[PDB]
């Protein structure tokens, strides 16, 4: 059926440039310009450089040159026009690599012999053809996987700062998830070059790389690059889970860095900067990003994502963080005031939720308690949040036993089970034991959050 | 050789610009002013002109040199002074004998003046050379013993012949090249591109420290060798004390400072303060000049210049580290740099995306951030260097809160944050505990367990202290603190204790000009210790207030251990750290 | 009816950061007289007794 | 200010420059910049107006070979009393050192109304003490910007909350501020203080404090001098 492929397009190798903007290498006299061509550039000094084209006009196209301009030259520059726009070259095998942010792999291996050579664009799932998420993915990461328990098809953003160990939790994450086939495809954006040789090297070490194909886009490498990057981590999800019928769990990484990268390519055309700088479309394509995961109705695969953020000013006023809890569904918040006790992860619960945990913690998933257990333990953190503020006020004496007890249930859930080794894999009937053992200091008729006959079954 | 247009400012428009390349040095006007091509349309060459513009007038010949911003590397630029492009400012004033710049000076940025002894490689003729091989070194200076003179990168092939050990210059024949028959005749010095990093073969990761020398810099937010830093630029003394510290303390083989948009006075501070400074590395105390070249770039240069400083200053640092040497890079107000790219950008008409800043922004800071971090430097021998990128950012609101501080954030990995409220007490390093970070935490637990096993734990314990005794003092602001356990009172005793003495310090002090890290980690074990105890005791059941009554004198001890002197040596000061909890330990059972 | 602070986004995070404090205050506050009329009852019951 | 380059480097004087109404510079700057219809910047006021800055105030200090200098001290109007404008905030990156006149201090009738808290000087640490002056100038600079610090924080905390719940520490501290705003910085027209006679004034201030909570000050000093 695929066929079609045996055709060969000759290319036309323009050498005529008008002149150059900025990233911009504007051309003249094409012959037929397409909107998003990959463009291959040929500078004077002979390296080649690739491109894509923002504008088009009659027999003209503004090419946006990848890795700068620095070097292009009007007289001797050939500029060659692939008639197609990106596309990445998908296989089952693509699972055990590490792509660069154009979709060449950067590990020392063969290119990837295609199964067929998609769009990275892709195209709207049909709600029609969409199904509500029902089991959990399990993660490693204990205070998620109990309290914040991520659905097979949701999209559940990581809420991180600058210096929180985002980086690190997702690297956990990827490590560790699975159910509870499965295949994790990893996005990283603007990464500094230490953390994707951290990535790597982890991925590697502890055989996390055999069901991961890992993208990694340096800070350093180009912004449009990092715009290319996600789309062609979530048509790899895409084209596995729909066409392979697998989970994927696409673990993207600093979507603030993406949305960099759009300011960048938007003030590279002459868009007006909208709210705080990014554009106005903002909304729009993190909402295609995003909401390219997802169950299906035919397909016995499923797409989750974790886009996993950075809060510039620590604060969810931002458009990023806005924007990401508007498309997004639920969010999981990391704490300077947890990272500063030594505390990994650093998430805290209370901010934290999955909007569709309900149907991913039931009873023929995960295990029936778990739903009450998370609840009581949200419940019993807050009080025990409010009997720390309190402790200082109004003396440790006078608090009640609901809030001395509170209070030594908040050090044990803090300090052991939020507390997680980077490398400790916690399944989620590990994480729920430990649950009901922090629980456990409470008597039977405290825990009023949890069903009477789970409470008296598992107490 | 194309004709002046249009000028309007540093931009200068340039007509007859056929064949130009992006970012090319052209020598605009009568005076041959240095100007990168930063935009083309046609046969017009938008340039940016480095030096004074006033004056150009059109028609004026343009002269294309071909070359990108290159920058002059080799031996004679260890000591020297340099503007925003390598101009050297001490050769300037010599040869124009003048306080002024004159316009287009052309004064050679590596003097060839100097007779340079020369000691040839393990290379002979007729081996295979390739890009960054060592072929040869230089006596330099006492501290710089060995300037190994590097091939340049991308260049390679068989030497058709190499030169004997001499007294030769720069401008003297040193090697030569055949490659595909075409002999290349390789001096003492090799020009470099400043916008294109230079090659390495694989960027390995950083693990041993930088000792920056401030405490709670050393401690709680430790650097590694070939790490970005982001110090807060100028309110807080941890910037001021910090460059001097580390270009004294830092064990760093070399160190370029740039400054860009620098105060006037407060570069001359720097040229005037720096040959004073000297270190105890060597046998004999040695000047700072031997192991510094400045990159000075006043406030008054050009906007162009200012941003050329912070590439010119980097790819200096970036040669020094393909030579095999542990580099650190200090930025002064990359701030002034982040204002220079949006001032540019004004210029050239770019739609300004955040805060005026130029969209690309975050780009540039990354491909500057980018090029620190230990790597094999590339070429035989194997070598490995590292640059350590210490960049400044000013308080532009008073709080990090200006897109080049959330870009530097974004894509740094320390970051030392400003704290208003400690500068306003006049507490230094005014460092923010609760927004500064460390990422290179986890990289340096191997380097901790093999030299300090308890420092990552030591540094966790005082963070734990720090941020409970913080959220005990919001309570304590709102609600007056009449009733506290004593374990709080505990906590917030040790945390101000731990701000008076381990944090603060004073950089001008003989004793606490440069905390060591064994010292450090003795404060922090007494520190913890006192605390712990302190914690043990009252769980007992004693009461605070009369335990504070009787161990005044050991919080006196542990207040005075930032006192002990760091001269005094690790194996004495040890010794008396050894005593000074061990009768701290029997104090507390009274 | 309002303070006399100069726009700019750090004195709108100082300005958040204020009003978080006194709510978190008047809560804690709240719960504290809560507690102090709750003993207050029990003294006056004491005293009557 | 090629005047005063003439007049200090040609003629060796020492002159000493008044720039008045910098910011009706940068409005005749951003007034010529606007009709040139270019890339604003910030509040309209030029792109390049760091650079302008840069080249007006950057004349000023001493050259190696002649001796005589240009004190520049150029004034400047905040629009509403905003260091974040971009006048004074260019000011600020370029120019070194500020002296901040507060509105609240001039409301509260202090003359000068300095404010020293934003008030700063880049080369005091430099030009001050150390025999220069006297022995003691820099640290008791720094307790006294210390305890302003703490007094202004005490006061607004006393407004905000009791009086009572104030500490020892801030309660002295609300008195030394009263004592300084009223005593040390209030100074009629024509006073003349010498800077030995304000720091001996600047300790009368201090010995409020036991000598026990002068933590800025280095010990030597101040068992010296209190």
């Amino acid at each position: 059926a695929v066929e079609q492929g045996f055709n060969v397009k000759p290319r036309l190798n323009y050498n005529t440039v008008s002149g150059v903007n900025g990233p911009l290498v504007i051309l003249e006299k094409v012959k037929f310009p397409r909107y998003n061509e990959i463009v291959n550039l040929t500078l004077p000094d002979g390296t080649v450089r690739q491109g894509q084209v923002l504008e088009i006009r009659g027999d003209r196209a503004i090419v946006q040159v990848f890795e700068g301009t620095s070097g292009i030259d009007v007289k001797k520059t050939t500029v060659e026009f692939t008639g197609e726009s990106l596309r990445i070259p998908v296989s089952e095998d693509m699972l055990g690599r590490i792509f660069d942010g154009s979709g060449r792999p950067i590990d020392n291996g063969p290119k990837v012999f295609a199964e067929d050579y998609l769009d990275i664009n892709g195209s709207p799932i049909n709600p029609y053809a969409r199904i509500y998420p029902e089991e959990m993915i399990s993660t490693g990461v204990s205070a998620i996987d109990t309290m914040n328990s991520i659905a097979r098809g949701q999209k559940i953003p990581i809420f991180s700062a600058s210096g929180l160990p985002h980086n690190e939790i997702a690297a956990q994450i990827c490590r560790q998830a699975g159910l509870v086939n499965f295949s994790i495809v990893f996005a990283a954006m603007g990464v500094n070059l230490e953390t994707a040789r951290f990535f790597k090297q982890d991925f590697e070490e502890n055989g996390s790389l055999e069901r991961t194909s890992l993208f990694l886009n340096l800070a350093n490498d180009p912004t449009i690059e990092r715009i290319i990057t996600p789309r062609l981590a979530l048509t790899t999800a895409e084209y596995l889970a729909y066409q392979t019928e697998r989970h994927v769990l696409t673990i993207l990484t600093d979507m603030s860095s993406y949305a960099d990268a759009l300011r960048e390519v938007s003030a590279a055309r002459e868009e007006v900067p909208g709210r705080r700088g990014y554009p106005g479309y903002m909304y729009t394509d993190l909402s295609t990003i995003y909401e390219r995961a997802g169950r299906v109705e035919g397909r016995n695969g499923s797409i989750t994502q974790i886009p996993i953020l950075t809060m510039p000013n620590d604060d969810i006023t931002h458009p990023i963080p806005d924007l990401t809890g508007y498309i997004t569904e639920g969010q999981i918040f990391v704490d300077r005031q947890l990272h500063n006790k030594g505390i990994y992860p650093p998430i805290n619960v209370l901010p934290s939720l999955s909007r569709l945990m309900k149907s991913a913690i039931g009873e023929g998933m995960t295990r029936k308690d778990h739903g009450d257990v998370s609840n009581q333990l949200y419940a019993k953190y807050a009080i025990g949040k409010d009997a720390a503020a309190m402790k200082a006020v109004v003396g440790e004496e006078a608090l009640s036993i609901e809030d001395k007890l509170s209070l030594e249930f908040l050090e044990k859930f803090e300090k052991t089970f939020i507390t997680q080794g980077a490398y400790e894999d916690r399944t989620v009937f590990e994480s729920l034991d430990q649950a009901w053992s922090l629980l456990r200091i409470y008597p039977k008729e405290m825990l009023n959050r949890i069903s009477p006959k789970i409470l008296d079954e598992f107490y | 050789y194309g004709a002046i247009y249009s000028v309007s400012g540093p931009v200068v428009i340039a007509e007859n610009m056929i064949g130009c390349a992006m970012y090319e040095l052209v020598k605009v006007g009568h005076d041959n002013l240095v100007g990168e091509v930063i935009r083309i349309d046609g046969d017009k060459a938008t340039i940016q002109v480095y030096e004074e513009t006033a004056g150009l007038t059109v028609g004026d010949p343009v002269l294309r040199t071909g070359k990108p911003l290159s920058v002059e590397l080799g031996p004679g630029l260890m000591e020297t002074i340099y503007d925003g492009i390598q101009r050297p400012l001490k050769a300037i004033k010599e040869e124009s004998q003048s306080i002024y710049i004159p316009r287009g000076i052309d004064t050679p940025a590596l003097d060839r003046t100097i007779k340079w002894q020369f000691t040839p490689g393990k290379f002979q003729v007729g081996d295979h050379i390739s890009g960054g091989d060592i072929y040869g070194s230089v006596f330099e200076n006492s501290l710089i013993s060995s300037h190994k003179i590097l091939l340049p990168p991308r260049s390679r092939g068989t030497i058709t012949w190499i030169a004997p050990a001499g007294e030769y210059t720069l401008d003297e024949k040193i090697l030569e090249v055949e490659f595909d028959g075409k002999k290349s005749d390789f001096t003492l010095y090799h020009t470099w591109p400043v916008r294109v990093p230079r090659p390495v073969t694989e960027k390995l990761s950083a693990d041993y420290p930088l000792l920056t020398g401030q405490r709670v810099l050393d401690a709680l937010f430790p650097c590694v060798q070939g790490g970005t830093t982001c110090i807060p630029g100028a309110f807080g003394c941890g910037k001021t004390v910090i460059s001097q510290s580390l270009s004294k303390y830092s064990n760093s083989d070399a160190i370029i400072y740039v400054g860009c948009g620098e105060r006037g006075n407060e570069m001359a501070e720097v040229l005037m303060e720096f040959p004073e400074l000297y270190t105890e590395m060597s046998g004999t105390k040695e000047p700072i000049m031997k192991r510094t070249t400045l990159v000075a770039n006043t406030s008054n240069m050009p906007v162009a210049a200012r941003e050329a400083s912070i590439y010119t200053g980097i790819t200096l640092a970036e040669y020094f580290r393909d030579q095999g040497k542990n580099v650190s890079m200090i930025a002064d107000s990359s701030s002034r740099w982040a204002e220079a790219l949006r001032e540019i950008s004004g210029r050239l008409g770019e739609m300004p995306a955040d805060q005026g800043f130029p969209a690309y922004l975050g780009a540039k800071l990354a491909s500057f951030y980018e090029r620190a971090g230990k790597a094999v430097a590339l070429g035989s021998p194997d070598r490995t260097g590292s640059v350590s990128i210490v960049a400044a950012v000013s308080p532009a609101g008073g709080d990090f809160s200006d897109p080049v501080t959330t870009a530097t954030l974004g894509i740094t990995q320390v970051f030392w944050g400003l704290d208003k409220k400690l500068a306003q007490r006049k507490h230094f390093p005014s460092i923010n505990t609760s927004v500064s970070y460390s990422k290179y935490t986890n990289v340096l637990n191997k380097f901790y367990d093999s030299n300090y096993p308890e420092f990552p734990v030591l540094r966790d314990r005082m963070k734990e202290i720090l941020s409970n005794a913080e959220e005990l003092e919001q309570v304590v602001q709102l609600v007056g603190k009449s009733a506290l356990s004593d374990s709080d009172k505990i906590t917030l005793d040790v945390a101000t204790l731990i701000k008076e003495d381990f944090l603060q310090q004073n950089g001008y002090s003989t004793y606490d000009a440069f905390c060591p890290i064994w010292k450090t980690f003795d404060m922090m074990r007494a520190f913890i210790s006192y605390h712990d105890e302190a914690q043990k005791a009252v769980a007992n059941g004693a009461n605070w207030s009369k335990l504070a009554d009787s161990t005044g004198d050991v919080k006196h001890a542990v207040s005075s251990s930032k006192f002990f002197e760091p001269s005094r040596g690790e194996k004495e000061v040890h010794g008396e750290f050894e005593k000074l909890l061990s009768t701290m330990q029997e104090r507390f059972a009274e | 009816n309002r303070e006399q602070v100069f726009p700019t986004r750090m004195t709108l995070g100082l300005m958040k950061t204020k009003l978080k404090g006194a709510n978190q205050g008047y809560s804690l506050l709240k719960r504290k007289s809560e507690a102090l009329t709750k003993r207050f009852r029990d003294i006056t019951k004491r005293i009557d007794d």
